[PDB]
């Protein structure tokens, strides 16, 4: 009904980003600006009008079921959560996200098994740490087998860590210990700017 | 001056009702219709349901029905809203705004400052401390995941320390993965050079304070 | 006039709300010469009525009040509904319902309240037009356009959730709303047939009076002269079950095909706003109507509807006043016919399954928008130029 | 009190039943208090 | 410039069925009197003028 895309706008000072929806049924359009832990305020309404109080870096458009938020030259008052809201129904929430610019990164695949303490309790979890990410904008993709058996887990990530500027991306499994054998070949491949190809370096479970 | 000025904390326990109120100000209470927001942390947000003032007729959204109530009191200004049987999902602000003019209702020109209403159930989910095994036992250039994992833990928080604080840079304490039980597992590795894997048995120390309980447990390499 | 296409819009038209106005100004000015009753109010020991009682919902008071001299106390008593006395806290001492807000004015036992009809009729210089066509949801063109000096009969009839004693539709049932998608909107069905309602109620009450100061009267209840029974209200399963088929086939159209289409009674609010209000013969009925909606749609029996009468009501939802209706000898029994519902329709969670209408209220005007959405209000401009061949000679 | 120009009265009114003392007080000026003729 | 402290508060009497009596309630501070002040160079240089 409301669908708001991307989920994270990691964007540096001085930009411009842009949120899009994606409506269906006839209806006026808002958005909202969720500044940080206070009451949030409307920004644009009916579409593509400004509410008063609110700078003209901002504007709507455009044909049919598609819209758009432009933020130009985006400050330190911008970076929150926005909402997009049509009669009673709202959007999941867009984060605009602050990074400082860097040079591009080089990747490594780090995949290492639990531990014999509480694998042998019937679990078992098994992560892939991913050291030296730029941008902040990019795909995780844990193959298994060559083929992506993820499930349940999350591509939950730390900020840019600012004694290097770098992020850490990570993806993670919840499977259990009696059928554990079906996932003995593990790989991560992560693209990014400066990548030609996904990075993967193949690490076997009978070297220990 | 248009002020929407509420009232209240709080924190509750499940099973119990629960009473807000928006005491409106510089408008004429009797002519424009009020509204109720529920904004939840990191989900959708939700909108509950009017009360139009004069006639005290109310309308409230499906999945809140046999639950939700709300009344008004025309002589003070002040709406009201109720709500029976919370359970711990029912945690947000209460948000309780106001159109721009009177004639066009989603429109959300006022806000007030928010009522955080926060339930808490008395719930163990005791350690489960699940550290994560260096392999390479020295690979020369080679960096580690020496991290730890905790499964099923509640409430919040929970954290995590190596040998009383002997890891404390390269920490990268990944965020927690709500999994499909509805409870929260953590993530949390470090970034541990080849020689320093078997120079101290460095120990997962997760700390279980809401359990008023710990588990300290090592991530050793393995045998296989 | 033949070839005239005008457009019209009944939601903004003004003749509703200027309507509106003059109805509440008549309201006011009437009943500036009617007594008062700020004396009324007492301690007012109470106890319950003693009759053959098929049902505590009527009281027998007894109260301090001022005679002809204005130095003797007067003890007396009458009777009171249940819903006029509210306990403070050996027996029971009760206050009469709003003392501590309002003020309480009788109005005059001469005065006729009877909806007699009304036409409007505009002066030199305006014209009114009207719109004969048929298949209108209140905006777009109009084929069929006349010219008229007044508007047809408006009768002030002031009900709520069901309008009685409307005007009819053409062929099929008119549904007309701002909005659909809109939820703070109200709906408002017609009928092209009418369903008939009958109220009754068995009372045959006695009027009794104190004399309150010097020249004023305070018509009170004397007693009861026959047994007591409730107040009802009946409506036949026939053409009530056969009517809802025809709103549900026009509200089948607009959201589409496989729509469970429910009915439910009102989910909260003042009495007001959550019963039906009749005037029939100069009292103020508010009858449970919470059987006519309740019903589902896929794809001489009759139902009676209880009802309470109230005598300190609040016709306009204000702040501070309140009218003491006066007791009328006699039982009443009074035939009225539905012709039209309001209804509003409950917001919330996309299940493209079911909707769910409820009777909708909270306006007095929306009995007028009803009537008021054949007319429009023009302006007559006699200057014209145009060219033409012909020149004055000097 | 850096100044008699501002008393504490007291005294009967009416409540919601017109049978019931009610005893109530308030400030007033100096200038809106008028003596008479123990206590004032 | 007229000020005064007063810092008042307001309390209210029904009295009768609908009416009202706001009345002052108490003091919630100190009491001091009023005053009103004017400037002794823009005043003294103005009678000048009128006596001119
Ligand atoms: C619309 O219809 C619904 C039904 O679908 C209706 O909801 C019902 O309202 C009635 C009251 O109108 C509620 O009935 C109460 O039920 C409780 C049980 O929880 C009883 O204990 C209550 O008893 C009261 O009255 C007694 C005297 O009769 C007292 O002695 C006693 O102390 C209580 O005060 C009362 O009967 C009922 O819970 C709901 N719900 C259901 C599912 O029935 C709703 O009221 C209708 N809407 C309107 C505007 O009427
Ligand atoms: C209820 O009110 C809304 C608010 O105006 C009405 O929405 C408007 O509906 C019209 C007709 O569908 C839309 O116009 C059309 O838009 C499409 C876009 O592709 C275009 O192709 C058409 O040429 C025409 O422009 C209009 O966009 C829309 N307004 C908004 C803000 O979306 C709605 O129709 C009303 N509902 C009813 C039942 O009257
Ligand atoms: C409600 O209660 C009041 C007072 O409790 C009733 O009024 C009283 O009714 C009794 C009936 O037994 C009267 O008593 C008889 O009255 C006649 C004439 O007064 C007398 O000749 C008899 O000897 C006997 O006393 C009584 O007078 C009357 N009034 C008072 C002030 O007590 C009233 O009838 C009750 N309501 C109903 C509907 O009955
Ligand atoms: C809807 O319209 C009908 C038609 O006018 C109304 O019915 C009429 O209601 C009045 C109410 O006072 C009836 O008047 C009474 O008549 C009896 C016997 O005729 C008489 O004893 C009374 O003194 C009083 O005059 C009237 O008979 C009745 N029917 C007609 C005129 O045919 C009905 O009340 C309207 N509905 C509403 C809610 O107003
Ligand atoms: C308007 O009419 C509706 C429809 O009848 C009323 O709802 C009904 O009210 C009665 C009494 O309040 C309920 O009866 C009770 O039901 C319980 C069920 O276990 C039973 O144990 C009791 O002995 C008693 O019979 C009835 O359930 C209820 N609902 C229905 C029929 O669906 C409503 O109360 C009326 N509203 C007003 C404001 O008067
Ligand atoms: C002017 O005089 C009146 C009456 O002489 C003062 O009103 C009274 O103030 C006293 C303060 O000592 C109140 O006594 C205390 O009141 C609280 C709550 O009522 C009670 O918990 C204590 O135990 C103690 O009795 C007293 O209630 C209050 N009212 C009356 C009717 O006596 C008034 O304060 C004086 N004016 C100013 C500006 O202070
Ligand atoms: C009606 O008036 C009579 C007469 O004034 C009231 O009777 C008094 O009631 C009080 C209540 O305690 C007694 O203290 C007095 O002694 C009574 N006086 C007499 C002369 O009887 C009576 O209370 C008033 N109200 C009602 C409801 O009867
Ligand atoms: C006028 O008196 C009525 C007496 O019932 C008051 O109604 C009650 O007021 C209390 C105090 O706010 C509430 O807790 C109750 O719920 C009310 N209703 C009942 C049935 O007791 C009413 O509030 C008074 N008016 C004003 C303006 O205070
Ligand atoms: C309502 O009550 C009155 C009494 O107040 C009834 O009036 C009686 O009417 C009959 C004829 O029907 C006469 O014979 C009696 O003499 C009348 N009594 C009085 C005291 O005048 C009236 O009939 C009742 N109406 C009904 C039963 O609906
Ligand atoms: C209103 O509808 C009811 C529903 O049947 C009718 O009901 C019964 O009618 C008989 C015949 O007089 C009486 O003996 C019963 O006491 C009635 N029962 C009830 C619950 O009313 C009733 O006659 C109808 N009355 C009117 C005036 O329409
Ligand atoms: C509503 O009232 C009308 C008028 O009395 C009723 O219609 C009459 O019902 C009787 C049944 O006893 C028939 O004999 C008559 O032929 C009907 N018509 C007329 C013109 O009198 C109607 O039945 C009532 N509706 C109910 C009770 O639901
Ligand atoms: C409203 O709808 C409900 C649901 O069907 C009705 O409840 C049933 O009513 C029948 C007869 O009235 C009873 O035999 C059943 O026992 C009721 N259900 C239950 C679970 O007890 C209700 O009657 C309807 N009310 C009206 C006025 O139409
Ligand atoms: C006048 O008196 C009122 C109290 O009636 C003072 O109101 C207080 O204002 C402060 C902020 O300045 C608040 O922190 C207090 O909570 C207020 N008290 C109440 C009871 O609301 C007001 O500030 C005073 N104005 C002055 C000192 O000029
Ligand atoms: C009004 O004029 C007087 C005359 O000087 C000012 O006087 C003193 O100002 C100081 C500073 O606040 C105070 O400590 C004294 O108490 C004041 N004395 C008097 C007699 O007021 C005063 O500040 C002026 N105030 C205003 C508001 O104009
Ligand atoms: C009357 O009030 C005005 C406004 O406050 C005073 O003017 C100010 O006085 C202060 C002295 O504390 C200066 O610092 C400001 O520059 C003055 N001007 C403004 C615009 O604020 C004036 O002094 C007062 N007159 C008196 C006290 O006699
Ligand atoms: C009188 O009525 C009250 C409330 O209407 C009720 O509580 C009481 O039981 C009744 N007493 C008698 C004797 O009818
Ligand atoms: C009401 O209407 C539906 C559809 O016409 C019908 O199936 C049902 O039996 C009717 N009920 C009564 C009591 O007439
Ligand atoms: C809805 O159902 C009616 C049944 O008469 C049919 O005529 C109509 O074409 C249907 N519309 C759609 C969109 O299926
Ligand atoms: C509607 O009611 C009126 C008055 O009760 C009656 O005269 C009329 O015949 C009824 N039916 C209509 C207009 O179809
Ligand atoms: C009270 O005030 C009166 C006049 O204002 C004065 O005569 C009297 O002395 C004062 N008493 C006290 C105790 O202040
Ligand atoms: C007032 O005015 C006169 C004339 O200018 C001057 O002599 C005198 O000193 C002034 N006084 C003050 C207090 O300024």
């Amino acid at each position: 009904v409301l669908t708001q895309s991307p989920g994270t706008l990691s964007l540096s000072p001085g930009e411009t980003a842009i949120i899009s929806c994606r409506t269906s049924q006839y209806g006026s359009l808002a958005w909202y600006q969720q500044r940080p832990g206070q009451a949030p305020r409307l920004v644009i309404y009916s579409g593509s009008t400004r509410a008063a109080g609110i700078p003209d870096r901002f504007s709507g458009s455009r044909w049919g079921p598609d819209y758009n938020l432009t933020i130009s030259n985006l400050e330190s008052g911008d970076f929150g959560v926005y909402y997009c809201q049509q009669y009673e129904f709202f959007g999941q929430g867009t984060k605009v996200q602050v990074d400082i610019k860097r040079t591009v990164a080089a990747p490594s695949v780090f995949i290492f098994p639990p531990s014999d303490e509480q694998l042998k309790s019937g679990t078992a979890s098994v992560v892939c740490l991913l050291n030296n990410f730029y941008p902040r904008e990019a795909k995780v993709q844990w193959k298994v087998d060559n083929a992506l058996q993820s499930g349940n887990s999350q591509e939950s990530v730390t900020e840019q860590d600012s004694k290097d500027s770098t992020y850490s991306l990570s993806s993670t499994l919840t499977l259990s210990k009696a059928d554990y054998e079906k996932h003995k070949v593990y790989a991560c491949e992560v693209t990014h700017q400066g990548l030609r190809s996904p990075v993967t370096k193949s690490f076997n479970r009978g070297e220990c | 001056q248009v002020q929407l000025v509420q009232s209240g904390g709080q924190m509750k326990k499940p099973g119990e009702s629960m009473r807000i109120s928006c005491r409106a100000s510089g408008y004429e209470f009797i002519d424009c219709t009020l509204n109720w927001i529920r904004l939840a942390p990191g989900k959708r947000p939700e909108w509950m349901g009017w009360l139009k003032p004069r006639g005290g007729a109310v309308n409230y959204a499906r999945p809140l029905q046999g639950r939700v109530t709300m009344t008004r009191d025309v002589y003070s200004d002040t709406a009201f809203l109720e709500l029976r049987s919370l359970t711990v999902d029912d945690t947000a602000v209460y948000f309780c705004t106001r159109g721009k003019n009177c004639d066009y209702n989603w429109d959300f020109e006022h806000w007030g400052r928010g009522t955080p209403v926060i339930v808490s159930s008395p719930s163990t989910k005791g350690p489960s401390v699940f550290p994560l095994a260096p392999s390479s036992k020295s690979t020369s250039g080679g960096t580690a995941a020496l991290g730890c994992l905790v499964k099923d833990y509640f409430p919040e928080p929970v954290t995590v320390s190596w040998n009383s604080g002997a890891l404390t840079s390269g920490v990268h304490t990944f965020p927690a993965v709500l999994q499909s039980s509805g409870l929260y597992s953590l993530s949390s590795v470090v970034t541990v050079p080849s020689s320093s894997l078997g120079t101290q048995t460095y120990i997962c120390n997760v700390n279980h304070k809401p359990s008023n309980t710990k588990v300290d447990k090592k991530a050793e390499p393995k045998s296989c | 006039l033949e070839n005239v296409t005008e457009e019209f819009n009944m939601w903004k038209n003004n003749m509703v709300e200027q309507m509106h106005t003059d109805i509440i100004s008549l309201w006011d000015q009437s009943l500036k010469p009617c007594v008062k009753l700020t004396p009324l109010c007492v301690t007012l020991q109470c106890t319950n009525v003693t009759n053959a009682i098929t049902d505590g919902e009527l009281k027998n008071c007894s109260f301090n009040m001022t005679t002809e001299l204005r130095d003797k106390k007067q003890k007396v008593y009458s009777l009171f509904y249940r819903l006029d006395v509210v306990q403070i806290n050996s027996n029971k001492e009760y206050r009469l319902i709003n003392c501590n807000t309002s003020a309480i004015t009788q109005v005059c036992p001469k005065l006729s309240f009877e909806p007699i009809p009304i036409h409007y009729c505009a002066p030199a210089g305006f014209a009114i037009l009207k719109c004969k066509d048929k298949k209108f949801n209140g905006t777009g063109p109009c084929p069929s356009v006349s010219t008229v000096q007044c508007t047809h009969g408006i009768k002030p009839v002031l009900s709520t959730q069901l309008l009685l004693n409307g005007s009819l539709a053409e062929e099929e049932v008119m549904i007309r709303s701002e909005n659909i998608t809109n939820n703070a909107k109200n709906i408002l069905v017609q009928f092209n047939t009418p369903v008939q309602i009958n109220c009754t109620r068995p009372n045959n009450n006695t009027r009794k009076s104190i004399r309150i100061g010097p020249g004023q009267a305070f018509y009170a209840t004397g007693d009861i002269i026959g047994d007591i029974r409730q107040a009802h209200c009946n409506v036949s399963k026939a053409t009530w079950n056969e009517t809802l088929g025809k709103v549900v086939k026009q509200l089948r159209k607009h959201f589409g095909n496989n729509t469970i289409i429910r009915f439910a009674n009102s989910s909260g609010g003042d009495l007001e706003v959550t019963t039906h209000s009749f005037n029939c013969g100069g009292e103020f009925f508010y009858c449970n109507t919470s059987g006519l909606f309740n019903s589902t749609w896929i794809s001489n029996d009759s139902i009676t509807l209880p009802c309470r009468i109230k005598q300190i009501i609040n016709m306009w939802q204000r702040i501070g006043q309140a009218m003491y209706a006066p007791p009328i000898q006699g039982v009443i029994r009074c035939v009225s016919n539905i012709t039209g519902l309001i209804l509003t329709r409950d917001g919330g969670s996309t299940n493209s399954t079911t909707e769910t209408f409820r009777p909708g209220g909270g306006d007095m005007r929306d009995n007028w928008r009803s009537e008021l959405y054949k007319y429009k209000v023009v302006k007559i401009e006699p200057l014209g130029v145009a060219p033409t061949r012909c020149k004055r000679r000097v």
